[PDB]
RNA sequence: AGUAGUAACAAG
């Protein structure tokens, strides 16, 4: 007797057995070493939906442009980005129609929302590039050192606070004839080595000033850093992604901010709606269109997959969406939504680290960077490389970069791509056939339900919908998608058979030790399972085993087996101690070697908040020490934020209730960088800390609510301490002596900031 | 000319500390002048009331000397709240 | 006379000379500057 | 060798 593990779906019907095809306890797949390789193909897959459209020279920077927008209607079934202009604004036309007011609305409340949008937002932001080091930053970093490289060419909106000066200064820096920049460079010390080459490259990297003529910053302010997605699941090959300077982030801000409120209020819009409040909106949508579907006749859904949605779709078309949907509004904020846009249709692709050639007979092997690409005979590359490269010839720039002016790799303009496909599912119905479809789109992906008497009525309905899409630069795929009779499809990974059903392996490897803190991870660990107990139909029995596996998982992560366990450890030893001396051994935290007490009905409640009743009095006086020195200075976001990624998605931020205690620790930044001396960088990081902490001492609220205020730091803080030390000498806190010291000392102060 | 005026007559601190709270406002001193004087006057009224009316140690008002070094007098019998910025 | 005798501050966004050049060049096939692009849009009926 | 898999690691 042989075992087929596919006979379970002859008892079970696959959407309710949908878990067991998501293989998500393998590993997800890695790519190693150069991403250029798919960064050219990605240049050249772009310009090949394209190439058919207008060519020409930019006069700004030298790079060959191409312009599929109103270019010739396509002959055959491939990736075509000749959107109509004409139809993108019949789509949008028949949108305001049937939402009237809402262009308007969203334009307002998008500009108001601006005018009160202060610079710091561009924090919140994830990995920037930073076009000053040429590397990808965190958005808070790539943001300063912008603004502190401003200063250096006399661009001082930053200071006004709000965004509006800001991005005045970001599109006014086009036009500055040199840029001078706060960048890196290390100094080399050769050391010797035990290995073959025999010596070592030692790096000190330092802080210097560097200046860019016009054309040079201009191509910098377009450039998108590329490298290859890394753990994408569902996926045989590798694709490369971009990401964006941190001038075009306060724009791009704007044009989501737009989107957002058309699409909050599109009955077919999929985002930003999201879980829940997504499964509920397409639940009613399909029992709207079941019931609405003519007797006699036959309800069908194109459970719809778009084939290279990003490499199609066009800045150009996006630049004419912003100008119809901002129509009634300011010529100003008309003119801010357009920048966005346009910095997209000049944007320039960074190619990566290049392709290494080796010789297997000598044993070596060499990086050839991007702008010494062509520097060797195309003949010493492989057949595929040989092949891109001829390709990539046309769009490659002398400095290692390609000009990227179609398509959108960095994609960012999700909200206003999901606007263009409600357009096209807007249209309904061509020709007053005797057919209607209607349907969800979130971002790339859309079910399409189409409404008629006979299904093959049905095909001529989603026919004119493919049809209807290129016209719009949106390719449906013919080998991802399929139709059937309503009543089952899948959306984002979603699976409806008469309703939702549950996905457990989607969620499967955020079960994990999230990799915060023991005190964070053992909050996050029990909610996840109390979550999908919820939403994701765990029963009570996988629930336990679940808190089971992850006290194993957590106990063998933190090496915080049980006191009475016989486990080998460093920590293992003290804990050993910690289980003899303690009386009250249910009080102590799985962390401290104390035992699980977490089931089902007790998975919300913080675990010290669970055991304080149960805890020795030295022990919890210890655990919970007020000046313990384990936990530094907590952010409002420190405490209550913890970045969760899932299988399938973006990296999300998720809520956890955990008290503060000597568990709740930080790991140290990630400084250790092999024959690399951070001490430069390092003192940098150690300057702005002190400062904001020394700033936190005077303000104590700042941790809490954002300061406010266009005058300098040192003047608030000197201003706060000189009340200070005047009320605790008139109070008599502060001593006569004391009282003339500081005064004395607040004057060499009060004289140093003027 | 308005803007040569203000200049020349007040102070290059109380021009300063006017334009700074006027910016706060979200109000242009170069466009509209008629709010720039209006706030050097007030600033330069309330600084006459509190220069060199100090307090000594047993809470009694006493006038100070242009001269007197900034070590001696430490306590001013008023606090300049008008001119300094909104959130100070 | 001035003392004796408020206006409306529009938001002030100046697009420059790169930036302008720029978006010009960014108008989709028909179109010979922006200022025909946002006329085209605003004006014309794209109706069938 | 091997891992691995459109490109790397097998120290720098």
């Amino acid at each position: 007797m042989n075992i087929n593990p596919y006979f379970l779906f002859i008892d079970v019907p696959i959407q309710a057995a949908i878990s067991t095809t998501f293989p998500y306890t393998g590993v997800p797949p890695y790519s190693h070493g150069t991403g250029t390789g798919y960064t050219i193909d990605t240049v050249i897959r772009t310009h090949e939906y394209s190439n058919k459209g207008k060519q020409y020279i930019s006069d700004v920077t030298g790079c060959t442009m191409v312009d599929p927008t109103n270019g010739p209607l396509p002959e055959d079934n491939e990736p075509s980005a000749y959107a109509q202009l004409d139809c993108v604004l019949e789509a949008l036309d028949r949108m305001d129609e049937e939402h009237p007011g809402l262009f308007q609305a969203a334009s307002q409340n998008a500009m108001e929302t601006l005018m009160v949008t202060t610079v710091d937002k561009l924090t919140q932001g994830r990995q920037t590039f930073d076009w000053t080091v040429c590397r990808n930053q965190p958005a808070a970093t790539a943001l300063n050192t912008t603004i502190t490289s401003f200063r250096l060419n006399d661009l001082n909106g930053a200071d006004k606070g709000g965004l509006i000066p800001f991005c005045q200064d970001i599109i006014d820096s086009l036009d500055r004839p040199e840029m001078t920049f706060f960048s890196v460079k290390n100094i080399k010390k050769k050391l010797p080595a035990k290995n073959r080459k025999g010596f070592l490259i030692k790096r000190i990297p330092m802080k210097v000033k560097d200046k860019i003529t016009k054309v040079e910053y201009i191509k910098r302010a377009l450039s998108l850093n590329t490298m290859t997605k890394d753990a994408e699941r569902g996926k045989l090959k590798r694709r490369a992604i971009a990401t964006a300077g941190i001038q075009i982030r306060g724009f791009v801000l704007v044009v989501e901010n737009l989107a957002k409120n058309i699409c909050e209020n599109l009955e077919q819009s999929g985002l930003p709606v999201g879980g829940n409040e997504k499964k509920a909106k397409l639940s009613n949508a399909v029992a709207k269109m079941l019931s609405n579907c003519p007797p006699g006749g036959i309800s069908m859904t194109v459970t719809g997959d778009n084939t290279k949605w990003n490499e199609c779709l066009n800045p150009r078309i996006f630049l004419a969406m912003t100008e119809r949907i901002t129509r009634d509004s300011p010529i100003w904020f008309r003119d801010f939504c357009s920048i966005a846009p346009v910095l997209f249709s000049n944007k320039i692709a960074r190619l990566g680290k290049g392709f290494m050639i080796t010789s297997k007979t000598k044993r070596l092997k060499a990086q050839i960077p991007c702008p010494d690409l062509f520097s060797i005979p195309l003949e010493r590359y492989n057949e595929e490389t040989r092949a891109k490269l001829k390709k990539l010839k046309p769009f490659f720039n002398e400095e290692g970069t390609a000009s990227l002016s179609p398509g959108m790799m960095m994609g960012m303009f999700n909200m206003l791509s999901t606007v263009l496909g409600v357009a096209a599912l807007g249209i309904k119905n061509i020709g007053n056939k005797e057919y209607l479809w209607d349907g969800l789109q979130s971002s790339d992906d859309f079910a399409l339900f189409v409404n008629a008497k006979d299904e093959e009525t049905c095909m001529e309905g989603i026919n004119d919908f493919y049809r209807t899409c290129k016209l719009l630069g949106i390719n449906m795929s013919k080998k991802k998608s399929y139709c059937n009779e309503t009543g089952m499809f899948e959306f984002t990974s979603m699976f409806y058979r008469d309703g939702f059903v549950s996905n457990f392996a989607m969620e499967l490897p955020s079960f994990g030790v999230a990799g915060v803190n023991e005190s964070a991870d053992m909050a996050i660990g029990m909610t996840i399972i109390k979550n999908n107990m919820i939403n994701n139909g765990m029963g009570p029995a996988t629930a336990q085993t679940a808190i089971q596996l992850f006290i194993a998982d957590y106990r063998y992560t933190y090496k915080c087996h049980r006191g009475d366990s016989k486990v080998e450890g460093k920590r293992m030893k003290i804990i050993k101690e910690l289980w003899e001396n303690t009386k009250g051994r249910d009080g102590l935290l799985v962390a401290d070697g104390g035992p699980n007490i977490y089931n089902l009905r007790n998975l919300h409640i913080p675990e010290i908040v669970l055991k304080y009743n149960l805890m020795d009095p030295e022990y919890k006086g210890r655990l919970l020490h007020p000046q313990n020195p384990f936990v530094g200075h907590l952010s409002i976001e420190g405490i209550k934020e913890a970045d969760i990624t899932p299988a399938h998605g973006p990296v999300k931020k998720m809520d956890y209730d955990a008290v503060s205690g000597t568990h709740s620790w930080r790991t140290k930044r990630n400084r250790s960088i092999l024959n690399t001396d951070q001490r430069n960088m390092i003192l940098e990081e150690q300057c702005y800390a002190k400062c904001c902490n020394l700033f936190e001492a005077c303000f104590n609220s700042a941790s809490y609510r954002k300061p406010v205020g266009q005058h300098s730091m040192l003047e608030a803080m000197a201003h706060r301490l000189r009340m200070d030390a005047r009320l605790d000498y008139e109070s008599g806190r502060m001593s006569k002596d004391d009282f003339e010291k500081a005064m004395a000392h607040l004057g060499e102060i009060g004289y140093i900031g003027s | 000319s308005m803007d040569t005026f203000i200049t020349r007559n007040f102070q290059t601190t109380i021009i300063q500390k006017a334009k700074n709270t006027m910016a706060e406002f979200s109000e242009d001193p170069e466009l509209q002048p008629a709010m720039l004087f209006n706030i050097c006057v007030h600033l330069e009224v309330c600084y006459v009331i509190s220069d060199m009316n100090f307090l000594d140690e047993e809470g009694k008002a006493y006038t100070a000397l242009e001269g007197q070094g900034k070590e001696q007098n430490l306590r001013p019998q008023y606090e300049v709240i008008e001119g300094m910025p909104r959130t100070i | 006379q001035v003392l004796i005798g408020d206006v409306e501050k529009g938001i002030d966004f100046k697009l420059g000379q790169t930036i302008s050049r720029l978006r010009d060049i960014s108008v989709p096939a028909g179109f010979s500057n922006f200022e025909g692009m946002r006329s085209y849009i605003d004006n014309i009926d794209p109706k069938g």
